[PDB]
């Protein structure tokens, strides 16, 4: 737990707790796909939580192997639990990038937004949103665009930014 | 703290709607 | 909206967000204890969420009159969403210090445990965690002792910390 | 975002009860 402690925000203490309760709850040693969707439709059960919880799911996976060990599920309760808003930003625009190449476009948030709409049990406002997000126009958000619209003092983007902290 | 929060997502979800126009 | 802005951590256009929204979904102008149980009933509703949400109106319910109007309601979504560690351990406090004596004595901490549990659908544990917290050994845990172990280096504390944070 | 977090309540508990002697 030495590289952990000197890696994360947490203390060998936080981790040897983290440890505990990963070894018990998840014998295999890493999350499954399948217990990222399980843990989201027991907490979401009037909706359909799996494409959200897939999303996330490779959220955590960030060496994309499909295997989700403890170093990985700390890294981002690390950053979840006790990052800047700087760093959970970047969390966050990455979980967006499905297809990780470091852009996201309109189908991606528009999957996005379906998924978590799927989950709570559309388009034009998203079409709105986007627009408004994409500074340069060409049809692709960076992580700098996501960053900056997303902690801009502009009512629809302040709508935006209130419904993610609370997501 | 996170769960007493979340609780609120159809309240911030109503609130961002209402400014799409 | 000025001296609002002036008082919590948002701007002027956050709290335009956040009254638009507050205008529609709640027109009576204030929060009722009912408005804030049938919230929680719904997004936990394979549970009794009922006596949490009533601990957490009283601690929304500043002034004890029973109403939440706005500006109560902004004040503590400032802290839960905005403040140090530090504000929202003593947003906390108050929450559990259920009689607003500025105490916490077992009892409290015992119905507060039970309360949660209510909603995630026991005595043993809380006589143990108490019996840490109550650094004097007088019966009551202040606000400095609570502040004390609920950021102190101790595996159980620890432990108690993280289900804090997520709860 | 806390919604994200709060799913894992359960965990949390059961982490916490696995200290608890
Ligand atoms: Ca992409
Ligand atoms: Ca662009
Ligand atoms: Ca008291
Ligand atoms: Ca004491």
């Amino acid at each position: 737990l030495e590289q952990l402690e000197a890696q994360t925000n947490f203390t060998k203490r936080e981790l040897q707790v983290l440890y505990r309760g990963f070894k018990n709850e998840c014998p295999s040693g890493v999350v499954n796909e399948e217990t990222f969707k399980q843990i989201y439709a027991q907490f979401f059960p009037h909706g359909d939580a799996s494409t959200y919880a897939h999303y996330l799911f490779n959220a955590f996976d960030t060496t994309q192997t499909g295997s989700v060990k403890f170093e990985d599920f700390v890294t981002a309760l690390s950053i979840l639990l006790r990052g800047t808003v700087h760093e959970k930003l970047r969390w966050t625009f990455n979980l967006y990038d499905i297809n990780k190449d470091g852009y996201i476009n309109k189908e991606e948030m528009m999957d996005i937004v379906k998924a978590i709409y799927d989950m709570m049990g559309p388009r034009q406002h998203v079409d709105v949103f986007f627009q408004k997000m994409d500074k340069n126009k060409d049809g692709i958000v960076t992580l700098d665009e996501f960053l900056e619209s997303c902690q801009e003092d502009d009512n629809i983007m302040r709508s935006l930014q209130l419904f993610q902290n609370v997501m | 703290m996170a769960a007493g929060v979340a609780a609120w997502l159809p309240f911030a979800r109503a609130a961002a709607i209402g400014w799409m126009p």
